[PDB]
């Protein structure tokens, strides 16, 4: 019998409003774990390049990870999967909170959705109990307003909901899915789920979930608490406080944010505020966020609470995470309180809280050149603050000028003409990156900007220090019981590495050197990715409590199949080659993998295409960025090569 | 005799429900073979929008439901219908297994060292603790003349022989 | 379809008069208002003034037994007592139980009554009690208060003692 995984899915059909339950593959299993692995499967060979984001063919999958369900600590990430509309690429979204193993606890590993339905409906999921229902009184409310109203007409209180509020609704290309204090927030998967008429997912579980290895698998679990509390109590020293400890960036506990505010780059990626932080600044900072934060809240078994209950006087309670606390208050130039509220409007509306703000500054940008007219800002408000809630329902609501900006920068920029594709400054294969606009070239922070599935950075660094330490001494003493590195390399690198001089960036770490970092830093999201496992107690980081060393016991005494170092090495490689081999057959060539032309102040042309040549080499690539027939064969995916040579995409010899 | 109480700080909760996974993990048969917070002895009363973050343990077993429920507001706080009852009652599903309906009780966990919702919270929410307390037939013939004075001495005999 | 009750209870409303456990104590006297006693109401209010606890109690379920862990809350920064929220008719406590008799008591909402008593006499409106429809099935193993009442007693001192001790009264 199967264990961590179901083994069964659900195949939706929103045209005919048909259900179906399917028994899965166990072979795949053992060749693409779960999660994203599996997820990449099944779009590769049901999701032809001739298919269209809003095309009744394009699929919706929702996945719960591998070890979801089982008492593995932090492991509870949902991984929604599609193709975008806004990069035309395929689309990965994670989610946090209790939604995936609920679906787990009903006895599904995944639902994939396809065609659409004519009328506005939600999934109503009760163990063996699948039905689908009429959602048209749930027209326009927001994502969690949506979810209370559900969980009373069912009467099932301890249900999970996963729902979309109007941006989705009107396939916003940044929209979101909202679930309690959990966010699949990027790719515009919000998009797809309402061209779907698709309002939300409700699913209530209480069936067993089975481990194949009990002694051994809790054994593991207490093993990574242990660590939990012993690495609380030796934070990283010198760093920052959101980069000492574990979990997602501790932004809802620290109030200190001198590091983001003056490093970041305001209003549409655009000024750098060197001295921003002053003691008037962090002290009415403190004050908004000591009156707006209720609670410190966990997502499904995990003590490092990094979300926060934020309630603002006179507007609703919702939950927040990580960075979306400044992205709306960099944005536009203002402050904390301000951030607080639109985020409010912008989480029940369900945008994106990366490229929503960039897409608003953006638009003021262009009003302000005068390549956009005030006559397309019909009863524009005077303030700069109540002109950023008016832009945000006119995106929405996709009305007149916010029909534009709701698809995004580059496609709006692209549409309306007049040298505004210069503005789109920050945009990498179409998506927003990260306001950081650095003075010297990263040679490891370029591969990841490059070639980064996700296309976001935050979600691809972790496992290696951003800095080196000033000292030789403090060196030494990290890579003490740096227990965590695949290769003892690792350790010699940071050794070497200086923030000045000899053995500084951007000539060291050298290119063989960089390519290994970038290289290990991304297995480690991929794993997650695939197990369910939080980032934050994994990938994300210095010296987690998973790693890759223990992460091959987990899956072995959790789902029963054979694991170790080298094969799981091997099977991260494996689907995060398919995931590359998809974005291949749908138009992605070595040009479209460059960062913005100015991300960075000083710029190294051939070390830049010496790094990526070499970073090529090492994944097994062409020097075009495709994986060659060699390496599909060894990965086990031989069926690739045959269909790249007979799309052309590879040549036979 | 020794009394132990379960001392439950809700105000240091915050949801993560690990409790109720290691609890029916190690209830499960074999011990840890699996996990079903259905089948957990504590359950939480969450909701976040209410800041009501309540771990409720399973007391008592009872065959009928209250002729009235209550329904509390406390410092603002609208709390739900029995919202703190610990009972395997048949009025909802809580601390009844989710297959059978057979009523589970916390026991904390007999012949372990340490009771594992305790152990598996690392923020402290839980704990428990001991003490000592002091353990007639007059009472009875008293309760026995209340019966007979409400109902009656010819409906309190006929009873008795039943 | 059946009908629940809901007893309304705003403890932000309460004063701690215990109005309410000298009602129920005098309607449920034999005969009925002869006398009353706090200690025999079905309603019984948690009260602690300098904590700023007020929180009326209803007898709720019997129980020959007691749990085998006791549970204590902090909410809100108010310690509250241990099983400060219990409705049971507990031989851990005196709560709804007869102060000389040990039988265990129960609020059936005055039933018979045009409205329940204490609800009658909280002139603060702190208390009130509404209905409402559900579809679930009554499973409720229905025993009179005259059984419950003998089968407590039973079970304290054996079906033989109280047998022969209502052959010796009757
Ligand atoms: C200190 C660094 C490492 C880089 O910041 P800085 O120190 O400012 O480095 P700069 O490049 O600005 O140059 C500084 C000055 O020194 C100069 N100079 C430089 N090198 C050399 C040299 N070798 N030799 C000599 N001089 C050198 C250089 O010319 C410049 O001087 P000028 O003004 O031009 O005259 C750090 O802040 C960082 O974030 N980096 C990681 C990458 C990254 O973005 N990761 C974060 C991803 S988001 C995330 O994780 C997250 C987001 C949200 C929530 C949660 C998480
Ligand atoms: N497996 C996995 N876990 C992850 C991440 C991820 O990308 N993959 N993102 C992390 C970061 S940076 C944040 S801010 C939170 C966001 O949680 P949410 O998606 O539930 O809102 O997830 C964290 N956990
Ligand atoms: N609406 C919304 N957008 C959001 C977030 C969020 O919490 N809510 N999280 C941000 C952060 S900090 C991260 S790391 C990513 C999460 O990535 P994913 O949800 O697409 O996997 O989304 C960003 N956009
Ligand atoms: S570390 Fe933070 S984001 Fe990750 S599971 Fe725990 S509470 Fe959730
Ligand atoms: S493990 Fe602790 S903090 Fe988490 S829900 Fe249970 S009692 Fe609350
Ligand atoms: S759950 Fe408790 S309070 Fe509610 S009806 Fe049952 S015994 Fe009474
Ligand atoms: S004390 Fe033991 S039996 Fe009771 S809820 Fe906790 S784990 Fe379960
Ligand atoms: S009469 Fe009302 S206010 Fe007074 S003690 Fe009773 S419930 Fe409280
Ligand atoms: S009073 Fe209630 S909670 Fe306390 S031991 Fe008795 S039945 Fe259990
Ligand atoms: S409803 Fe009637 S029987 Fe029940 S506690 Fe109130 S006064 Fe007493
Ligand atoms: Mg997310
Ligand atoms: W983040």
């Amino acid at each position: 019998m199967r264990y961590a995984e179901t083994g069964y899915v659900l195949e939706v059909d929103l045209t005919k409003g048909s259900i179906e339950r399917v028994a899965t593959d166990p072979r795949d299993t053992e060749l693409y774990l779960g999660g994203l692995g599996t997820n990449a499967k099944i779009l590769w060979d049901r999701v032809p390049p001739e298919v269209e984001p809003f095309s009744p063919e394009n699929l919706l999958i929702f996945a719960a990870g591998l070890l979801c369900g089982t008492p593995a600590t932090g492991c509870n990430r949902t991984i929604v999967s599609t193709v975008s509309p806004q990069t035309k690429l395929m689309a990965f979204s994670m989610m946090g909170g209790f939604w995936a193993p609920e679906l787990k606890y009903a006895g599904y590993d995944k639902i994939i959705f396809r065609g659409k339905s004519p009328e506005l409906v939600y999934l109503y999921i009760n163990n063996d109990k699948v039905e689908i229902r009429d959602a048209s009184h749930l027209k326009g409310k927001g994502a969690i307003e949506t979810a209370e109203i559900i969980k009373k007409e069912l009467n099932e209180p301890r249900a999970q909901v996963a729902a979309i509020g109007k941006a989705g609704e009107n396939r916003v290309f940044y929209a979101s899915i909202e679930q309690g204090r959990s966010s699949a927030s990027r790719g515009g998967i919000g998009a797809v789920m309402g061209d779907k008429g698709l309002k939300a997912v409700v699913v209530r579980g209480t069936k067993d979930l089975c481990v194949a290895k009990p002694e051994e698998y809790i054994g593991l679990c207490n093993e990574v608490l242990d660590y939990i509390k012993h690495r609380e109590e030796n934070p990283i020293p010198d760093v920052m406080p959101i980069l000492a400890g574990l979990g997602s960036p501790q932004e809802m506990k620290v109030h200190d944010e001198k590091w983001h505010t003056e490093n970041f780059n305001w209003g549409n990626a655009r000024t750098r505020r060197k001295d921003f932080w002053t003691d008037e600044v962090s002290h009415a900072w403190e004050k908004t966020m000591d009156k707006a934060r209720t609670r410190l809240i966990s997502c499904y078994n995990c003590p490092m609470k990094c979300g926060a209950t934020i309630s603002m006087e006179g507007l609703p309670t919702y939950m927040m995470k990580c960075f979306t606390k400044l992205t709306y208050t960099m944005a536009a130039y203002s402050d904390l309180d301000f951030g607080l509220r639109i985020a409010q409007k912008a989480t029940e509306y369900g945008l994106d809280g990366f490229s929503a703000p960039q897409v608003m500054a953006f638009a003021f940008e262009l009003l302000e050149k005068g390549i956009l007219k005030d006559s397309d800002f019909p009863g524009l408000p005077e303030g700069n603050e109540e002109r950023f809630f008016y832009l945000l329902d006119k995106i929405v609501n996709r009305d007149g000028i916010g029909d534009i900006l709701a698809n995004g920068t580059y496609w709006a920029a692209q549409e309306i003409g007049n040298g505004a594709e210069d503005y789109a400054h920050n945009n990498i294969k179409k998506h927003e990156q990260l306001p950081l606009k650095l003075s010297m070239l990263n040679p490891i922070y370029y591969l990841m900007y490059c070639t980064g599935e996700k296309i976001n950075i935050t979600q691809i660094e972790g496992q290696f220090p951003q800095a080196p330490y000033p000292k030789l001494e403090q060196r030494e003493a990290f890579v003490e019981d740096w227990i965590q590195v695949p290769d003892e390399k690792f350790k010699k690198i940071f050794l070497e590495w200086e923030p000045r001089g000899e053995k500084s960036m951007p000539n060291f770490p050298t290119v063989d050197m960089c390519c290994d970092i970038v290289d290990w830093q991304e297995m480690m999201h991929y794993i997650d990715d695939a197990l369910g496992q939080c980032a934050g107690l994994s990938s994300f980081p210095l010296k987690p409590p998973y790693h890759i060393h223990n992460y091959p016991k987990f899956i072995a005494a959790g789902a029963g199949i054979e694991m170790d170092t080298e094969k799981l090495k091997k099977a991260a490689k494996r689907y995060r080659t398919l995931v590359r081999a998809f974005n291949i057959r749908r138009g992605m060539r070595r040009v479209d993998e460059q960062p913005p032309a100015n991300h960075w102040k000083n710029r190294f042309p051939e070390l830049e295409k010496e790094l990526l040549d070499s970073y090529y080499k090492l994944k097994g690539w062409n020097d075009d960025g495709i994986p060659t027939k060699e390496t599909l064969d060894d990965l086990g995916l031989g069926y690739v090569g045959d269909e790249f040579i007979k799309r052309g995409i590879l040549s036979a010899g | 005799r020794i009394v132990k109480t379960i001392n439950i700080d809700a105000d240091k909760c915050n949801g993560c429900r690990a409790c109720e996974v290691i609890c029916s993990a190690f209830h499960a048969m074999p011990p840890y073979s699996s996990n079903n917070p259905a089948r957990s002895r504590v359950r939480v009363v969450r909701d976040p929008l209410r800041d009501i973050y309540v771990p409720l343990y399973a007391g008592e077993y009872t065959e009928s439901e209250c002729i009235g429920r209550d329904k509390f507001i406390i410092d603002g706080k609208e709390y739900d219908e029995c919202g703190f009852c610990r009972a395997s009652c048949p009025s909802r599903d809580l601390f009844r297994e989710p297959d059978s309906g057979l009523p589970l009780k916390c026991d904390l966990c007999d012949g372990e060292p340490e009771p594992l919702c305790v152990k598996w919270c690392l923020v402290g929410a839980l704990s428990v603790t001991e003490r000592e307390v002091e353990e007639k037939r007059t009472e009875m013939e008293i309760g026995l003349e209340s019966l007979i004075s409400r109902f009656g001495a010819d409906v309190v005999a006929d009873t008795v022989e039943q």
